[PDB]
């Protein structure tokens, strides 16, 4: 990447995305990426707690993780 | 044969190349671990450990010196060839204030030709900071063909230097009595290497460099300048530039030296046009130090009675023959030091490395403040 940027080619850098950690960011309810995973999926088994519906933490926690101004699960 | 000092053995064999560690007795054992690989290059040149005779070591050192000179001539050939093929020397010769010296172009490979910067004049290359262009301008070069000729001459000298090192070891190597002739060596190096070398360079300056630089400072274009041999050939052209060349080499023998005071100047400043030292003042310097070094080369007794013996001068520098406050060095003084310095190569190398490094530092401190080449001080890189 140094030799590409120095030789005037920032586009030829090898940029590998952290897709596993981006997906773990998505399984907590981060809509920053296009991954409708567990808590990112609003009517999922994990989000709803189907028999119980007692996750009373879910709306408050997704108000904070989607809030892109705190440090909780940075992009 | 001419001095009856050679007849060296060590026949040029090829088989002795596929047996690394042949020089050391434990290095030619059989590797075993990896430390042997690193030990091979840790004392490869240490000829003192290999054998025990001083004469064989001296012969090896002499031929190694020749091979080193060959390597340096190959490097010089490469620098002159780079200035003669991959350089903007002619462009810089035209405008040496707006053109950036460059003697290296990069091949168009991966991202790689970005290092070829615009050097002025449409030349896409790398800006060299070695001072080769400023040196060639002061020596008298105007076109690249002269640089190519110098490159070919240096390559020929390199081949000649690798033949002199093979002939002075594998054919006719000197005896140890020849190496221990420090009187003769000092006489010749002081009078023939330094003295005659600076005398020959003063001749070059007076007949090639001073003409070319005078016309260059006047304003003449580099290929409008006559070639150096015309400056040597006809004295009318050279007397247009200097009016002291009309009396030829007559005022020198009749000791009328102030006649020559227009190309042997003693100004002592910087040329306002170029920025370098006064070229006439440089030529006068080389004439004076040639006369000094040649005269210094007649100091040591060699085969004719007159001279000094360094052994006598060393052995007499001792109490009570010293200055009274310098008399703390005792009644032996420097008595055993002539036998230290004529039997130890390491003692000589220690002194010569100290003086060579100190002199390189002196060179560094004298060439920023007295810039000795044209358009050198303004190229700050
Ligand atoms: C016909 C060519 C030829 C042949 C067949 C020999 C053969 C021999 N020479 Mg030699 N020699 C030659 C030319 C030759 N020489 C020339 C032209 C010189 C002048 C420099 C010498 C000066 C010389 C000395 C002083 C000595 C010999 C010795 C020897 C003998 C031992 C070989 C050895 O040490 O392994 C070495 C195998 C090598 C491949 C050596 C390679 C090193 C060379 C110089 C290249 C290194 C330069 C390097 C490339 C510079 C750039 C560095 C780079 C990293 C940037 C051997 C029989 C030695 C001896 O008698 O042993 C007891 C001895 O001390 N020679
Ligand atoms: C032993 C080598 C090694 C180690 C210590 C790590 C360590 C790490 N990787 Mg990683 N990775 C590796 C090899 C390794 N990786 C290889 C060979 C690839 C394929 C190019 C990846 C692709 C990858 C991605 C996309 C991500 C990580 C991420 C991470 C971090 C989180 C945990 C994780 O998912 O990793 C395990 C992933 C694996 C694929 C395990 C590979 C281990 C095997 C034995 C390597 C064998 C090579 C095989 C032939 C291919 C972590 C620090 C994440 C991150 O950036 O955190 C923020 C991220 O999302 N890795
Ligand atoms: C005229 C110059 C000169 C000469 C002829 C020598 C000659 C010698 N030196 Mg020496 N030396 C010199 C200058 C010189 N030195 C300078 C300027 C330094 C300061 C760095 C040293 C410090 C030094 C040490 C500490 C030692 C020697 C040793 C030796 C002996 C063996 C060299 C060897 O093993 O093979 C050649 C070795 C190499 C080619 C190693 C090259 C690897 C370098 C470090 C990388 C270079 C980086 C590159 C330029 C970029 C040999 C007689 C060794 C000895 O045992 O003496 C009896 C020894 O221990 N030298
Ligand atoms: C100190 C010695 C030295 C060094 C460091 C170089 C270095 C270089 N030379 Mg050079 N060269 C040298 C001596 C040297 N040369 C000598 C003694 C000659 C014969 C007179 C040459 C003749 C030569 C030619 C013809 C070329 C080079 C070229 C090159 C460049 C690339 C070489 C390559 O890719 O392989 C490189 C910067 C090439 C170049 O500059 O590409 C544009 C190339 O065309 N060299
Ligand atoms: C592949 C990379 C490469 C190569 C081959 C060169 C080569 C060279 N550069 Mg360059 N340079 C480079 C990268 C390179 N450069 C980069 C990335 C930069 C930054 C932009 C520069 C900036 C630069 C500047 C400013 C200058 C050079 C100069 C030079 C020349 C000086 C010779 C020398 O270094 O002594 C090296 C010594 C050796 C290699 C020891 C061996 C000597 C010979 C080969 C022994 C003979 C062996 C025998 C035949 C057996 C040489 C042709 C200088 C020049 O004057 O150009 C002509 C100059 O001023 N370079
Ligand atoms: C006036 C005669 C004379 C000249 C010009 C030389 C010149 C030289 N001697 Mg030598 N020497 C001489 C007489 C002379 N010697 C005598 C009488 C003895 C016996 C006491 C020696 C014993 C001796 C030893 C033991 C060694 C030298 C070495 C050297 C080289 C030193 C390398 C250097 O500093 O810069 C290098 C400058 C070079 C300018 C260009 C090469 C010039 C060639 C070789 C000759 C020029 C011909 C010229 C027209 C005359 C150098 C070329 C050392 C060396 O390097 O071995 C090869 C070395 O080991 N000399
Ligand atoms: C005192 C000696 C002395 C000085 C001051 C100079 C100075 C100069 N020479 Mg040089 N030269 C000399 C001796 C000297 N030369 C000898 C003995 C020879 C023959 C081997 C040459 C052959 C020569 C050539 C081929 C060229 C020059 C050129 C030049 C100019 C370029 C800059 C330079 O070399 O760095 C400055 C040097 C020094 C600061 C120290 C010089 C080192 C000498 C060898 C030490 C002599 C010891 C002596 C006792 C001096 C006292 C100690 C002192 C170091 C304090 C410059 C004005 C170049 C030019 O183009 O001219 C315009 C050029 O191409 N000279
Ligand atoms: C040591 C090197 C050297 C060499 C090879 C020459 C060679 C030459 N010089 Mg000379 N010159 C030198 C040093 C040298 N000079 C020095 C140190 C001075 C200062 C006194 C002069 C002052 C000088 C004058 C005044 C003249 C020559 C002239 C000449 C040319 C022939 C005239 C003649 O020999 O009488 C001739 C090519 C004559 C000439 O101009 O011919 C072209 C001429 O009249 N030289
Ligand atoms: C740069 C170079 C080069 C070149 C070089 C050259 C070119 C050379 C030379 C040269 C020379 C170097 C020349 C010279 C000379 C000389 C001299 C040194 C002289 C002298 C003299 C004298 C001393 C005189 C004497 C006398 C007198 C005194 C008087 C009378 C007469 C008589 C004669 C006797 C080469 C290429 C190699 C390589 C690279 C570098
Ligand atoms: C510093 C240095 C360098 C440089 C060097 C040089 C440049 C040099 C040199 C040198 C020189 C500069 C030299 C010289 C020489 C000369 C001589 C040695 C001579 C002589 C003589 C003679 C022999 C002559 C003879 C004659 C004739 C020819 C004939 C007639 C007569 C008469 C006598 C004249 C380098 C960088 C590379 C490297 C580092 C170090
Ligand atoms: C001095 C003795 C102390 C012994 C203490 C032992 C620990 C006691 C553990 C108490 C655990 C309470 O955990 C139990 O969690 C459920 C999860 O639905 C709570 O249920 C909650 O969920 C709903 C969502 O539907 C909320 O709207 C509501 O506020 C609440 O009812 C129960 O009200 C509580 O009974």
């Amino acid at each position: 990447n140094d030799c590409e940027v120095a030789f005037g080619s920032p586009d030829k850098q090898i940029l590998v995305e952290p897709v596993f950690a981006q997906w773990i960011q998505a399984v907590h309810g981060k809509a920053l990426y296009g991954i409708s995973s567990l808590l990112s999926n609003p009517d999922s088994i994990a989000s709803t707690a189907w028999p119980n519906h007692a996750n009373v933490w879910l709306p408050g926690w997704l108000e904070a993780i989607n809030n892109g101004t705190n440090s909780l699960f940075l992009a | 044969a001419s001095a009856a000092t050679e007849q060296s053995p060590i026949p040029t064999s090829f088989e002795r190349w596929a047996k690394p560690g042949h020089f050391d007795r434990t290095l030619a054992r059989g590797p075993k671990t990896t430390t042997w690989i690193w030990n091979l290059h840790a004392d490869a040149h240490d000829f003192d450990s290999h054998t025990n005779d001083l004469q064989d070591i001296s012969r090896k050192i002499f031929s190694a010196h020749f091979g080193h000179l060959a390597v340096v001539f190959v490097w010089l050939s490469g620098m002159y060839f780079h200035g003669a093929r991959f350089s903007n020397f002619s462009s810089w010769m035209a405008d040496p204030t707006h053109i950036r010296p460059s003697a290296q172009v990069v091949w168009p490979l991966v991202g790689q030709d970005i290092l070829n910067g615009d050097m002025g004049g449409g030349f896409r290359g790398i800006q060299i900071t070695s001072g080769l262009f400023q040196m060639w301008r002061g020596e008298g070069f105007t076109n690249e063909f002269q640089l190519y000729c110098t490159a070919i001459g240096a390559l020929v000298m390199a081949g000649l230097m690798i033949f002199a090192g093979w002939f002075h070891y594998h054919v006719r190597s000197p005896k140890l009595e020849w190496f221990q002739n420090v009187q003769s060596m000092l006489n010749h190096h002081l009078a023939g290497l330094l003295g005659l070398g600076s005398l020959g360079w003063a001749g070059h300056l007076i007949h090639v460099a001073l003409p070319t630089n005078k016309l260059l400072d006047a304003g003449v274009a580099p290929q409008d300048i006559p070639l150096p041999h015309e400056f040597v050939l006809d004295k009318a052209l050279m007397a247009e530039l200097y009016p002291s060349f009309a009396q030829g080499i007559r005022p020198f023998f009749t000791l009328n030296w102030a006649t020559y005071s227009d190309f042997l100047t003693f100004n002592g400043g910087l040329n306002p046009v170029t920025g370098g030292l006064w070229m006439t003042d440089i030529a006068h310097h080389h004439v004076a130090i040639a006369v000094l070094f040649i005269f210094a080369g007649h100091m040591y007794r060699t085969n004719w009675g007159i001279g000094h013996s360094i052994r006598t001068m060393l052995e007499d520098a001792r109490h009570p023959k010293m200055l009274p406050f310098l008399s703390f060095i005792g009644p032996v003084g420097h008595r055993g030091l002539f036998e230290v310095l004529t039997t130890s190569w390491h003692a000589q190398l220690s002194i010569n490395l100290a003086m060579m490094g100190s002199l390189s530092i002196i060179v560094a401190q004298h060439m920023y403040s007295m810039p000795p080449y044209p358009y050198l001080a303004t190229d700050y890189g």
